[PDB]
């Protein structure tokens, strides 16, 4: 399926789980944010690709980043 | 600790992060974090990017002074 | 259709010069201007002409002549209004030319 | 949470009529996702498959074809009624698998007991460029 | 007597078109009663037409062919046949204006930039403050120049917006 | 008064009144000169 | 050398139905080729 | 899951979808991009492909050949070029009707047969071919040819023959053997043959396989050849009252520099062309053995590319570096040759008219306007895929870490500045040619067409006036016997250039006014554009401030969503896509104005285009309406004449324009949608649910969007200027 990757720009605001609409993303502890957050991905299967998580990234450029590419039946968001 | 982690806070600062929206760009530090983050150094900006957002955090190696 | 109905008629329009009809003509022209002047907004996208934008807000900041309001390209959807509401007014204004100068010249 | 739930088939389902956008072939032939909720009192609510549905007072039982309709019924819920339901996927041999609350605290949160995975630990816009990884099946972001 | 054409004046189909023009005008013309309003409107059309052709003749506009003047652009070969009025003249012209046109523009933005808010007197306009810089910029090319003097014109490679490579 | 100054001192309203302003010096240099091509003094 | 008269009404039809058939056929299998 | 179909990617094999159809066929030949692959690998897929490619080519032209022998009249076009109509292929339809039959039977064939616009017949008569036989052992010759380079692919392809990396890296020898091999003995050879056969079969005597070794193209007989006395062989040219199939008023001669053009057939004479083509051999040859081989003598890439560095920091680094930047990526390669070979090819176009290099081309006029529209748009296309290329260059293989200070990395540190710079430029020229065409239409349309402005284009007339053309007067070069170019070569090639050059029949150095100035300005405009949207794109290929990480998405990918603000079309891809219509305006512009100067210039109207190409009424009306009359009249209620196949593939081409409007403007959420609702009505239907997809049907991709609407756009735009130029200039001439 699609790549996402998460880098230590992340504040832990957790706007991209939110911003989410298939629970790809999670906050595990972290400590080189203040919010003592971190984003991660453990379920990039389900990843579709739609992007949502990057428009509400607070940080510059971008803290989280999906490319697309090997798109599934999970990833083409198909009901058949 | 001694001293502060990084520049006093309201200076004018230029980033010299070449990824960021704001590069070769002057902005107004609001706050330092002193616990010890990659970036500590919280910097508002008069104009927003394409995402709408002005504030952003940048590590000590990406700030100057404003020339 | 092309031949007897759209070739065999607007020979008025196009003859209109020099006339009391050649506005017809001209308003001919500028709906066939603004209809492909659509297309542009219809078809490309918006990261091309915001990446063309902030080349000339490079030029602009080099003379520093850079406006304090940031220019950015249109929406998505404000280009898509934008291209539709041109390709309407140009085919629109192509066929309301024509069919007056036909139906003028003529009738 | 402590212990994963296990899903039900004998629950009720909501009361509903006969849905258009349902589960097509790919659920007898794939896997299909079912959430269940339970609801404190009678309601309507709006099924993102169709129209509306009353869900019954007890446990509630839907099924779908997309995980994606799952999370769009669960955020509804919780945001409307704070209902905090559960899918499970369903594949075509019987298995079942837990997939939105992993840890039973909702993503949201953090319960200190997730090992973040696929996280690159350098910044943005320090990858290597692709001339670097070529003919070697390695993306600059995978590293 | 450039680019093989005759002057408008010595040519005779510059002649021909002012005669079909009178034509089609006089034709318009007799279909009216001379105590009628469209008849002195067609009447001015009919005096300004022969005022335009006598003023685009003895002026040493040329045509080639067809009786349509043709204009010189090249200076030096219009300084040599008087043919620098055609465009040589309004291109300078053109170019104080547009250069006025860029100080009155670049002297609004620089002079509404040190002050809270820039992006609303950006919005709404210091209608004074336009004014006056409209009837200061009579003398652009000469604070163009000393702004490039000074270095004040243009902007440093370091405080500049910058693209990544 | 102030506030209706405001308003006329909009982006809008100082594009209009230029608008006019230009349109009419050219309307009235052209009725003025009728159809002038080059520069004769 | 010269070919013969029924050249047009045997090639034309074998490379306008026949080959193009036949070429469909073989892709419609290689698409649908499953391990 | 995980089909066959696409061997060349894993990960497009696992995709249950109909897209793997797609995507298996828009990435066939991607090599780079496939699963494990190597350089040595890649290299040999492109020795294989390329041999592939000339098989093709060489069986293309054996079958054009094979065509024109057999269903063609070249025996008769020969015997009469003037009159009768070359013949391209016979027409076999059964859905043919009587009188369709009856109508498509012309230049005295048994059939219907297709009236031949290529050229061939006017190059093969040039060349020396004569007999129908000629034609077909050539073609049989030519598929043998084809076979075996199709054999030596598979060869060149199989193990214990594949070469090796640095066989394919040795630039230094290849550049050696292609500039005096594949360019030096090659035009050496094609002027021995124009000397052997052409020059004789112009001059009335055959020249074949069978009486060769005997006959003598020189009546000296190679002897000033070695004794150095090379002006004997200009001592009898050809004569003014010469003909091209007889031999009245020849004359011995094979090489000289009678420039200017045959009276007769209002080409170029052969022995200038044998003498060119003989200098170009001896030029490709002195300078093919430049560049250092085995040997100890010759010419280092590197050490001129590192040495040619201006001082005092001119260009920073200057050109070091660049030899393993062209090397490693191959992609800088493919853009440099599609370059040249696009400049290559629009020289050709503007020199064929002008120039016409075959016997009875000129009159021709159909032949002259398909073959420039041809080469024009084939132009443009690689114009483009170089830009797209060396985009795909920047994206894929650049490392700035190698070419650090060089002439790469500066102009990737100013890029901002090139592209305003292009900006302005197509701004400048686009507002002003709008508003001078606009303004000359409004004072057409008024009645009084004298105010309008018409900018003489005085330097073209001036080049043109100091090149030899008298029209325009003037006192400067080629126009003056004092002057010291009309002194030198006084009695070389002068006297027959000065007639070529002011006659007006011809198209060389054609009278040019102010539309010709409007319509030039235009051009430029269009070029100039065309180049801004192309730099852009290969620019900020590789990251932009929008997307800094371009890099790492790949060269083709649709967008980054809605986010900060909207990200579609931000590709180079992209860029690449809306300069294909940027290019397809250009190009329809400059062959509207070739068509329309040229129709002009036959029907002897010139004064009708000096007076209309002014105004765009005059564009639409007198050019678009009035030569389209006899081009819709191919079919009508009332019967049918021979450019009834032209109307119907006009009509042709505006419907794939409209088709490709359909898949430009609508995107892709609307047609999921609506595939996801008949795979619902195909689910729960009964009698025909039985049946099922292997593959789940999906939507086209947003760049199989923009591919596919810019297929359908393209070729409807070459079929509907291809009928509208075709029926117009051979529905009234022959
Ligand atoms: C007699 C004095 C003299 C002069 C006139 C020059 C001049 C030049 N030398 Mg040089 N040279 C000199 C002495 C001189 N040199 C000496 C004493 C040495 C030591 C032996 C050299 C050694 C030397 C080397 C080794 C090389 C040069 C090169 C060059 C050229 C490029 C210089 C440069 O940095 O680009 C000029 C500076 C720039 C910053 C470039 C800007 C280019 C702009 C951006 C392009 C604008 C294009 C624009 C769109 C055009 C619009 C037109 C429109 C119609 C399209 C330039 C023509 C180079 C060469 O051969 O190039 C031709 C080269 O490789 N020189
Ligand atoms: C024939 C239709 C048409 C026209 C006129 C234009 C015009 C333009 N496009 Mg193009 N374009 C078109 C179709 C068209 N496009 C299509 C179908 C595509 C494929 C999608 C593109 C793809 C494309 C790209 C990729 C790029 C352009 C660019 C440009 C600009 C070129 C600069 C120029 O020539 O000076 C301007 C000339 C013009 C004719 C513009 C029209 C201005 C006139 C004078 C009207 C101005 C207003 C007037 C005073 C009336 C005011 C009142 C009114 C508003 C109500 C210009 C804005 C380039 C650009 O942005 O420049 C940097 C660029 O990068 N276009
Ligand atoms: C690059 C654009 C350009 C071009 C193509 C021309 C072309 C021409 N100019 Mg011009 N010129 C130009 C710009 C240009 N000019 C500019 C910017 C100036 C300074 C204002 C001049 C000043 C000039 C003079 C003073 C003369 C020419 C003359 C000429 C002609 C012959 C030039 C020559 O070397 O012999 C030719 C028509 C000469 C002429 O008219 O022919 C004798 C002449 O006397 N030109
Ligand atoms: C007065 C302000 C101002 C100034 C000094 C400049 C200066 C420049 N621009 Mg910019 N531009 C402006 C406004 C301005 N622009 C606006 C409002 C727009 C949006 C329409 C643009 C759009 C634009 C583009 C798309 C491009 C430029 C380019 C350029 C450069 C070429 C010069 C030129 O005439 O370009 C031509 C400029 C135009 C046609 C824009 C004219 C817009 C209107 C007509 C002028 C507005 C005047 C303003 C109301 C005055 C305010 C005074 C105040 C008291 C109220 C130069 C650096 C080019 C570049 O990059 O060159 C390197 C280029 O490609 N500009
Ligand atoms: C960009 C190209 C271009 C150029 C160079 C011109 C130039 C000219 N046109 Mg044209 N015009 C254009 C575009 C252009 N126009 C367009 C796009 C249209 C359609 C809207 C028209 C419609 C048009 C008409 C209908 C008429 C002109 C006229 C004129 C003249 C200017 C008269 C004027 O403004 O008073 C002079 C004003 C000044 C000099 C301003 C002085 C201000 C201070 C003092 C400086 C001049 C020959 C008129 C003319 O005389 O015809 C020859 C005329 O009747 N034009
Ligand atoms: C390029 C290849 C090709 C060839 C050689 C043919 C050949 C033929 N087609 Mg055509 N056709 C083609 C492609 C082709 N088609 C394509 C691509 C389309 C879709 C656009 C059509 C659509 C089409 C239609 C709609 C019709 C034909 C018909 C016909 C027949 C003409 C009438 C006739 O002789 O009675 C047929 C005589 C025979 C001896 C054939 C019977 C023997 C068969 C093969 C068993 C003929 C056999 C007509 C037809 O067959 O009428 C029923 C007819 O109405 N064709
Ligand atoms: C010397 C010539 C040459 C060579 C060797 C290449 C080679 C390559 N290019 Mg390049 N290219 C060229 C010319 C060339 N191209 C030209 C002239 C253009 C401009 C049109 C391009 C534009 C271009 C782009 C924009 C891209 C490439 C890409 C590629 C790669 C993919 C090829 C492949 O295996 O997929 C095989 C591909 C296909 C089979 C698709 C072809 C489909 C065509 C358009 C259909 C034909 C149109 C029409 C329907 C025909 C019917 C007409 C109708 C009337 C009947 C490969 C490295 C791609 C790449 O590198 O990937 C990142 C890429 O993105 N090239
Ligand atoms: C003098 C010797 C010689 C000659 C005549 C050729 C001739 C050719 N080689 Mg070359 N080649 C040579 C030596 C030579 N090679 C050597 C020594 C090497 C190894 C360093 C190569 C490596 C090489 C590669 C890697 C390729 C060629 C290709 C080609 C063909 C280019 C297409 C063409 O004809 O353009 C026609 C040009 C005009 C009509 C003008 C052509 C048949 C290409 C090929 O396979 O065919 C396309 C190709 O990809 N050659
Ligand atoms: C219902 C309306 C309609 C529509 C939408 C179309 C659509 C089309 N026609 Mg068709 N046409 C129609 C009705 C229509 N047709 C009718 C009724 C006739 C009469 C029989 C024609 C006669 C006709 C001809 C004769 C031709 C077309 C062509 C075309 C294509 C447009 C090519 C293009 O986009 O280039 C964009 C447009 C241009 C490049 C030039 C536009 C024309 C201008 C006026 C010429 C002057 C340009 C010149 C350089 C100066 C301008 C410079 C600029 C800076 C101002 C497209 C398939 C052309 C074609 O197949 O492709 C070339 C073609 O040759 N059509
Ligand atoms: C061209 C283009 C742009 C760029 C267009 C922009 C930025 C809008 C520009 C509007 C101008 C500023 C309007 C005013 C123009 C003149 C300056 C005003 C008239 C001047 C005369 C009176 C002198 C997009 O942003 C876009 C977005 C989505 C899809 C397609 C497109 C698209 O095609
Ligand atoms: S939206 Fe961005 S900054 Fe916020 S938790 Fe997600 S990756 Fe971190
Ligand atoms: S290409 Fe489509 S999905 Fe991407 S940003 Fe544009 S409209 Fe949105």
């Amino acid at each position: 399926a699609h790549v996402v990757k998460i880098y230590d720009t992340c504040i832990g605001c957790t706007q991209c789980v939110r911003a989410c609409p298939l629970d790809v993303l999670e906050m595990v502890p972290w400590d080189g944010c203040k919010a003592a957050q971190m984003a991660s991905s453990p379920r990039t299967e389900d990843c579709v690709g739609c992007k949502r998580c990057e428009t509400a990234c607070p940080t510059d450029f971008l803290s989280v980043r999906v490319y697309l590419g090997n798109e599934s039946t999970r990833s083409l968001g198909l009901a058949y | 600790k001694k001293k502060e982690v990084g520049p006093k806070r309201g200076s004018l600062v230029k980033v010299l992060r070449p990824e960021s929206y704001w590069y070769n760009q002057v902005g107004k530090v609001v706050s330092v974090d002193q616990s010890g983050i990659r970036y500590p150094v919280v910097v508002r900006f008069e104009n927003q990017n394409y995402a709408g957002v002005s504030t952003n955090n940048y590590a000590l190696d990406e700030v100057t002074d404003p020339p | 259709w092309l031949r007897d109905f759209l070739w065999a008629q607007s020979s008025q329009v196009i003859q209109s010069y020099g006339s009391a009809l050649s506005a017809y003509g001209l308003m001919f022209l500028g709906a066939h201007f603004v209809w492909a002047f659509s297309l542009m907004f219809l078809f490309s996208g918006r990261g091309y002409w915001q990446e063309l934008i902030e080349s000339i807000v490079w030029a602009h900041n080099k003379l520093r002549v850079a406006p304090s309001i940031q220019p950015r390209a249109l929406s998505i959807t404000q280009g898509r209004a934008v291209g539709v509401a041109h390709y309407l007014l140009g085919g629109i204004a192509t066929t309301w030319s024509f069919f007056l100068a036909r139906i003028i010249a003529v009738g | 949470p402590w212990k994963q739930p296990e899903l039900d088939p004998d629950t009720p389902s909501p009361i509903f009529g006969g849905s258009t956008g349902g589960l097509l072939r790919k659920a007898q032939v794939e896997e299909f996702y079912v959430t269940t909720w339970e609801s404190p009192k009678e309601q309507i609510f709006e099924m993102p498959t169709g129209g509306a549905a009353i869900m019954r007072k007890g446990p509630n039982l839907l099924k779908f074809a997309r995980k994606e309709q799952c999370l769009a019924l669960t955020t509804q819920l919780r945001t409307k009624f704070k209902m905090t339901p559960c899918f499970y996927r369903v594949y075509a041999d019987g298995k079942v698998e837990y997939l939105h609350p992993k840890d039973g605290v909702y993503p949201e949160k953090v319960n200190a007991g997730r090992v973040g995975v696929n996280q690159n630990m350098r910044s943005i816009g320090e990858n290597v460029d692709p001339i670097k990884v070529k003919f070697t099946g390695s993306q600059p972001f995978t590293i | 007597d450039v680019a093989g054409l005759t002057p408008c004046s010595e040519s005779k189909a510059y002649n021909k078109l002012e005669r079909k023009e009178l034509k089609t005008l006089e034709k318009r013309l007799k279909k009216y009663e001379p105590g009628s309003a469209p008849y002195l409107a067609l009447q001015a059309t009919k005096e300004r037409t022969q005022n335009r052709f006598k003023n685009y003749a003895k002026a040493g506009l040329l045509c080639g062919n067809d009786g349509l003047p043709h204009l010189i652009s090249d200076p030096g070969l219009a300084l040599r046949f008087n043919h620098a009025g055609e465009v040589f003249i309004p291109t300078f012209g053109f170019l104080y204006v547009a250069g006025y046109i860029g100080h009155v523009g670049r002297q609004y933005i620089i002079k509404s930039k040190e002050d809270a808010k820039p992006t609303d007197k950006e919005i709404i306009l210091d209608v004074p403050l336009a004014l006056q810089l409209a009837f200061q910029g009579w003398a652009w090319p000469l604070a163009a120049i000393q702004e490039l003097r000074n270095g004040s014109l243009l902007e440093k490679d370091e405080n500049i917006t910058v693209s990544p490579r | 008064m102030k506030d209706f100054t405001t308003y006329l001192s909009t982006a809008p309203v100082v594009g209009l009144g230029w608008a006019i302003f230009t349109s009419g010096l050219l309307i009235e240099i052209n009725r003025f000169f009728p159809d002038p091509l080059v520069f004769s003094f | 050398f010269v070919p013969p008269a029924w050249a047009p009404s045997l090639f034309v039809p074998l490379t306008g139905l026949v080959l193009p058939a036949i070429g469909m056929a073989w892709a419609f299998t290689y698409i649908q080729k499953e391990k | 899951a995980t089909k066959l179909f696409p061997k060349f990617s894993q990960g497009l094999a696992q995709d249950p979808s109909t897209r793997r159809i797609w995507y298996g066929l828009a990435t066939a030949h991607d090599f780079e991009s496939h699963d494990g692959m190597t350089e040595e690998n890649l290299y040999q897929k492109i020795f294989a492909s390329h041999f592939g490619q000339l098989a093709i080519i060489f069986l293309w032209t054996s079958g054009n050949l094979f065509h024109v022998a057999w269903q063609g009249n070249f025996e008769q076009w020969v015997t009469d070029p003037i009159h009768v109509r070359p013949i391209a292929h016979a027409i076999w339809d059964p859905h043919f009707g009587q009188p369709a039959v009856e109508a498509f039977t012309r230049g005295g064939a048994s059939g219907p047969v297709n009236i031949a616009t290529s050229g061939v017949y006017q190059w093969w008569y040039t060349i020396g071919l004569r007999s129908n036989q000629e034609l077909y052992v050539s073609s049989v010759f030519l598929a043998l040819v084809s076979a075996v380079f199709l054999f030596a692919g598979w060869l060149h392809l199989q193990p214990n023959f594949q070469p090796s990396l640095s066989w394919f890296k040795d630039a230094e020898s290849r550049l050696n053997h292609h500039l005096s091999g594949l360019f030096g003995v090659s035009s050496l050879a094609w002027t021995g043959h124009l000397v052997h056969v052409a020059i004789p079969e112009s001059r009335g005597q055959h020249v074949g396989w069978d009486n060769f070794l005997s006959v003598l193209p020189h009546p000296q007989g190679l002897t000033p050849f070695w004794s150095g006395n090379w002006a004997a062989y200009a001592q009898n040219p050809d004569t003014a009252s010469h003909a091209f199939g007889t031999a009245d008023g020849s004359g011995t001669a094979i090489l000289t520099f009678l420039g200017g053009f045959h009276p007769q057939t209002q080409s170029l004479w052969l022995s200038d062309m044998a003498h060119h083509h003989l200098a170009i051999a001896v030029l490709f040859i002195v300078a093919g053995h430049m560049y250092r081989t085995n040997f100890g003598i010759g010419h280092r890439l590197e050490a001129i590319l590192e040495a040619h560095t201006p001082p005092a920091g001119g260009l920073g680094a200057g050109h070091k570096g660049l030899f393993h930047t062209v090397n490693n990526s191959l992609h800088f390669q493919l853009g440099l040759a599609l370059a040249s070979v696009g400049t290559i090819t629009s020289l050709v176009a503007q020199h064929m008219y002008s120039l016409p290099p075959y016997a009875y081309l000129a009159v021709d006029f159909t032949t002259q306007a398909s073959l420039y529209t041809h080469h024009q748009y084939i132009a443009g296309f690689i114009m483009c895929g170089a830009f797209a290329h060396g985009a795909i260059f920047f994206i894929r293989d650049y490392d700035p870490e190698q070419n650090k200070g060089n002439v790469l990395a500066r102009v990737l540190d100013h890029k901002e500045a090139i592209i305003s710079h292009l900006s302005w430029v197509s701004l400048f020229l686009g507002f002003h040619t709008l508003g001078l065409y606009v303004h000359n239409d409004v004072v057409q349309a008024f009645g009084t067409p004298e105010k309008q402005i018409l900018i003489e284009p005085v330097f073209a007339q001036w080049i043109q006036a100091a090149q030899g053309k008298s029209l325009y007067g003037f006192d400067l070069l080629l126009a003056s016997s004092s002057s010291s170019a009309y002194s030198a070569g006084q009695s070389l090639w002068l006297p027959g250039w000065l007639e070529a050059i002011n006659n007006n029949q011809n198209s060389l150095f054609l009278t040019i006014g102010p539309g010709d100035f409007l319509v030039h300005h235009a051009i430029a405009l269009g070029l100039h554009t065309t180049t801004l949207i192309l730099v852009k794109g290969a620019l900020d290929a590789r990251g932009s401030k929008l997307m800094p990480d371009k890099k790492d998405f790949g060269y083709s990918f649709p967008c980054d969503g809605p986010g900060r603000g909207g990200t579609c079309d931000i590709s180079a891809y992209d860029a690449f896509y809306l300069a294909v219509f940027w290019m397809l305006n250009t190009i329809g512009w400059v062959t509207f104005y070739w068509h329309w100067k040229h129709l002009t210039l036959w029907q002897g109207n010139v004064s009708q285009f000096d007076e209309s190409s002014t105004y765009l009424m005059g564009w639409l009306r007198d050019y678009l309406w009035l030569n389209s009359s006899q081009l819709i009249n191919g079919y009508n209620p009332f019967g049918m004449n021979s450019l009834s196949v032209w109307a119907w593939t006009f009509l042709f081409g505006h419907l794939v324009y409209a088709t490709g409007f359909m898949f430009l403007i609508s995107w892709r959420g609307y047609w999921q949608e609506l595939i996801e609702t008949l795979v619902w009505a195909h689910e729960k239907t009964p009698l025909a649910n039985l049946v099922y997809w292997k593959d789940k049907p999906v939507a086209l991709s947003i760049v199989q969007a923009r591919l596919v609407g810019l297929a359908h756009f393209s070729v409807g735009y070459i079929f509907t200027y291809a009928a509208f130029l075709i029926a117009s200039t051979s529905g009234r001439f022959g």
